[PDB]
């Protein structure tokens, strides 16, 4: 009954503190925002959750398991929107959708024709041809149309033009609706009011403040 | 005011040689050095009387095998006899300078460079011209050092640099054929394929050619090399043959890159498909999809090169001598496509790729054997087929195909070990030292030169044992024991096992 | 008129990527270029650099055509890409002066002034940065040099409200100097509060331009 559970995490690169004692606390069903200044720590702790980097101390607790041990049987149940989303210059972009919703959870049939009327994308297109905002709906149609129940999503919105990311905020809202919980990382102080409530923020790998709005 | 098409040439030259300063002195010093050192410098131990060179010489010319590879010779005086062998160079150099102009031009270019560099005040053509100069550059240099070094032996003055101009001329034939071909797809890896074919093309007619009557040999722009004949009456004109075409094909390149829109090529896109098909779901089947044109390609390249060592090969001691040395170089040739598969990890992975696989229910070895399952099955799957098409060739051109085939099929598959040895040694660097995965192919060029110049040198045999494809047995009569197979099939799995438990435990940056 | 598109039209394939455009840019503005996400306004941007080649119309940027007079022209003109790519290899001031050089020209009491004050660290390896810090070194770059007509295809994406605030400050100050901007935002908070005669482009042809 709690996704994500972080206290103390730390994080060295070398002599670069990245993390240096961070909390964090999600509570199964609230869309939990997760601000900070650039190079704080935002990323990097959604690397540790997934199992990429290994910490340097304190727990994680990731739906019940260690991140780097269990990093496959949590996996089936965990959507990942990329900060700096990168495809396959060969794939088309309906192929792409596919492919990646197929080592989740799994695809939802019935959401992805949805998704794809309401995003207006093209899915029969090389994937070197997608301008930056059809590059990102390619991403966001694959992770929102699956079985999940907790979206690390990680600078959802770049690239997206003012109605895109209304009907973005509409799917967020109406995804929560089934009792999926949400780890909003973003800049942009307008999509966080409208989504997001109890947000943390971070300055310099320690968390400053929390809780609600 | 003051703007050509060239301005900034030099500025992208400079930083074009300085990205590369480990590869270029090295490669440049292995093709030149060990011709006066090596090649000439072992004709007096081996074949050391004047009349013990007619009979090598005679048993040349009266053999369409060995010609095949190395080319005819035309007197017993000891240049000619001596840089016999050395006539391999001018395929090497080739390699060379076309994987130089691609990585030069089309890899960086694919990348989103292209943008960074000509929003400055850079022309249009300073990025062609800086590659082609420093590949001119490096095409001159090889074959001034290797003149230079050969005007210091007994050989006569004139063959050593009738051999360096040839060299330079050869060097240059290729280039262009890279500058060219670098201009068809927004892809580096079909821009090396078409210009790989050229010179697999090239090749093969010469070899065809010069088992022969030799007028095939005319028509590929290797053989003009050959017929300069250098240390036998030199044909000085000739190398206006091999200059008057990289005049044209370059004026070619040029006018390919006059209209072209950075980050294209010549045809337009297609639309693809709406929905995967239900065999692109997995690692596997992405992995597969990714290699197909790869593998169908090298396997085809393969098959008809050894339809052509197969027929060439009989117009039993030298047979097979002969067949236990044209699939050394099929055995080298079968590392380079299993490194080139292998480094593909190293590819996604610095693309930013490995983060999206593994953030789903992929572990860090159904993703590593997804890759690395292909580079061991590909390989093998080539040197099989070609092994197959030698034999049937060969027991074609003999009258029974039922006995020599098994023997042949064996002698191309017992170097499966040694083309294995090479992917190992990729996946165990990629676990351990990710950024140093590259220098792959700087162990395997290693050891081709061990194998090239070790025995001619004089090197003990313990510094000889370093390399994998002296120690392969020989299959057909006695001469097979089976326990250097073992032992290299040892050293494959420690390797591949150290690289993949390695890889379990690291951070993926 | 730095600028002057009158009927530019462009087709990749079959994709009808532009189809008659209409901008016109004047001396000294800053000058909004909206749409949605296919609009053709990156293929616009990359025509105006003699990059992509168009198939029709009439270009003339700064006086010249873009494709003939591509090494010319580049010495009045700053790019900020979309996708911003740097040299692995290289650090923060390393590409900065390596651009400076190769477009022959910088300005050092504006470049260490922007540096502290947007918080680049200079020295780290490209490869190192959180891609915030990798858009800072092409607004550094770009604002620091001789260039008096910027092209900044979408500068604030991966800045926090801070150095978003600052960066609206420094085109501010670099308005007030003389200094031409054409300006591509999706954010409609700075749009509004930097620039004025907006221009919206839908499939590749302007549906309404003019005056905020
Ligand atoms: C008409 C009738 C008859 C018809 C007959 C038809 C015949 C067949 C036709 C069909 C064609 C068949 C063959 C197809 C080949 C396709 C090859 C291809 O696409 O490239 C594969 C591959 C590159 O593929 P890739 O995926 O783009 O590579 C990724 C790299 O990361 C990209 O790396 P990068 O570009 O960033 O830079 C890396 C580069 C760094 O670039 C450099 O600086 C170049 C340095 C080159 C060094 C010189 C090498 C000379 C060889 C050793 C000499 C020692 C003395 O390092 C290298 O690439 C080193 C290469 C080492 C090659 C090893 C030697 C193989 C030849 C041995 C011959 C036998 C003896 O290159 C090779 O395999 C080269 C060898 C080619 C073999 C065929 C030659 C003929
Ligand atoms: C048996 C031999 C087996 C071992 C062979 C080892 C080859 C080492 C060279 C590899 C290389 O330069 O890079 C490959 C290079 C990869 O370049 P890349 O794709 O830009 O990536 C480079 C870094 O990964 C990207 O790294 P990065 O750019 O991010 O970082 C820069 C880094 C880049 O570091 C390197 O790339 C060099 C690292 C060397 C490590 C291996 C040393 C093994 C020593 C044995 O810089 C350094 O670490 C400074 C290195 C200082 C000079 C090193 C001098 C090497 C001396 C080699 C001695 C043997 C000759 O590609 C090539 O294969 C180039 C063409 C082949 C060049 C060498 C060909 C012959 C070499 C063996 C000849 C031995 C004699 C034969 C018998 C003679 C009988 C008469
Ligand atoms: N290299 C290319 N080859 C073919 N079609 C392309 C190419 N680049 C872009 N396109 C297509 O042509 C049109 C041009 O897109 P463009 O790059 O102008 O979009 P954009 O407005 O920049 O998008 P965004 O506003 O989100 O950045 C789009 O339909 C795009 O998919
Ligand atoms: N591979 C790396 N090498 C060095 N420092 C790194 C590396 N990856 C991340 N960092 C550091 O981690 C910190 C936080 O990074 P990140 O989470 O991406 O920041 P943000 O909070 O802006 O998303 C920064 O100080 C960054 O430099
Ligand atoms: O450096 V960032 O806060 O755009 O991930
Ligand atoms: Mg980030
Ligand atoms: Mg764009």
């Amino acid at each position: 009954q709690v996704p994500i559970e972080i206290r103390g995490l730390t994080k060295h690169f070398g002599s670069v503190r990245a993390l240096d004692g961070l909390d964090l606390t999600v509570r199964e069903g609230e869309v939990h925002g997760f601000l900070g200044p650039n190079g704080a720590g935002k990323s990097t702790t959604l690397r540790i959750l997934l199992g990429l980097v290994k910490a340097d101390g304190g727990s994680v607790r990731l739906l019940g398991g260690d991140p780097w041990t269990d990093a496959v049987d949590l996996h089936r149940h965990i959507a990942y929107v990329p900060g700096d989303v990168t495809l396959w210059p060969s794939l088309t972009g309906g192929e792409t959708i596919d492919l990646l919703a197929r080592m989740r959870g799994g695809i939802d049939n019935a959401r992805r024709a949805e998704l794809i009327e309401r995003f207006g994308l093209d899915p029969t297109k090389k994937a070197r041809t997608y301008s930056k905002g059809n590059r990102q709906k390619v991403s966001l149609i694959s992770a929102l149309s699956s079985h999940a129940t907790l979206l690390l999503l990680d600078e959802p919105s770049s690239g997206l033009d003012p109605l895109m990311e209304n009907v973005f905020q509409q799917c967020i809202g109406e995804a929560r609706q089934r009792g999926v919980t949400v780890l909003l990382s973003s800049h942009i102080l307008a999509e966080t009011e409208a989504l997001c409530e109890k947000v943390t923020i971070i300055r310099a790998g320690k968390t400053v403040e929390s809780g609600s709005l | 005011h003051r703007g050509s098409g060239f301005t900034g040439t030099l500025g992208l030259l400079r930083l074009y040689l300085r990205r590369d300063r480990v590869s270029l002195p090295l490669w440049v010093l292995l093709l030149s050095v060990p011709l006066a050192t090596v090649y000439i410098a072992s004709v007096e131990t081996v074949y050391p009387d004047r009349s013990a060179r007619a009979a090598a010489a005679a048993a040349i010319m009266a053999s369409p095998a060995q010609r095949a590879l190395y080319g005819p010779v035309y007197n017993d005086s000891l240049g000619a006899v001596g840089i016999w062998k050395a006539g391999m160079f001018h395929t090497l150099i080739a390699v060379a300078v076309i994987l130089t102009v691609i990585r030069h031009t089309r890899a960086d270019e694919e990348s989103g460079r292209a943008e960074l560099i000509d929003s400055t005040v850079v022309g249009r053509y300073a990025n062609l011209t800086g590659a082609l100069l420093l590949s001119f550059g490096a095409s001159i240099a090889t074959g001034a050092i290797g003149a230079l070094g050969l005007l210091a032996t007994d050989v006569a003055p004139a063959g050593s640099v009738a051999f360096g101009v040839a060299l330079a001329a050869s060097g240059m034939v290729f280039t262009a054929v890279a500058a060219v071909a670098a201009q068809l797809s927004p892809s580096a890896r079909f821009t090396r394929a078409v210009a790989f074919a050229v010179l697999g093309t090239a090749f093969a007619l010469r070899a065809i050619g010069d088992a022969g009557s030799g007028t095939l040999s005319w028509c590929s722009p290797l053989g003009w090399s050959l017929q300069v004949r250098p240390y036998a009456g030199e044909r000085w004109w000739v190398l206006l043959l091999s200059l008057a075409t990289a005049a044209v094909l370059t004026v070619l390149a040029y006018r390919l890159r006059a209209g072209r829109d950075v980050g294209a090529g010549l045809i337009a896109e297609r639309p693809g498909a709406g929905t995967a098909g239900p065999m692109l779901s997995e690692p596997f089947g992405l992995a597969w999809r990714l290699n197909r044109g790869s593998l169908l390609l090298w396997t085809v390249g393969l098959c008809l090169y050894g339809l052509v060592m197969g027929s060439v090969v009989h117009g039993g001691a030298l047979e097979q001598a002969f067949l236990a040395l044209a699939f050394t170089m099929i055995g080298m040739v079968a590392a380079a496509f299993a490194v080139s598969l292998t480094l593909r990890l190293h590819q996604e992975e610095t693309g930013l790729r490995a983060e999206t696989l593994l953030a789903g229910a992929v572990s860090r070895t159904h993703w590593l054997a997804s890759h690395l399952a292909m580079a061991l099955a590909g390989s093998a799957v080539a040197t099989l087929i070609s092994g197959v098409a030698a034999g049937l060739a060969y027991g074609m051109t003999v009258g029974d195909v039922g006995g020599k085939l098994p023997t042949v099929v064996g002698t191309a598959a017992v170097q499966l070990p040694a083309v294995w040895l090479l992917s190992a040694v990729t996946v165990g660097l990629f676990g351990l030292a990710p950024r140093f995965t590259p220098v792959a192919w700087g162990v395997l060029v290693g050891f081709i030169a061990l194998y090239l110049l070790g025995s001619l040198a004089g090197f003990p045999q313990m510094l000889l044992n370093l390399e994998p494809f002296a120690h392969i047995p020989r299959v057909g009569g006695g001469d097979f024991t089976a326990v250097p197979l073992l032992w290299l099939l040892a050293i494959d799995a420690a390797l591949i096992t150290l690289g993949a438990m390695a890889f379990r435990r690291r951070d993926v940056r």
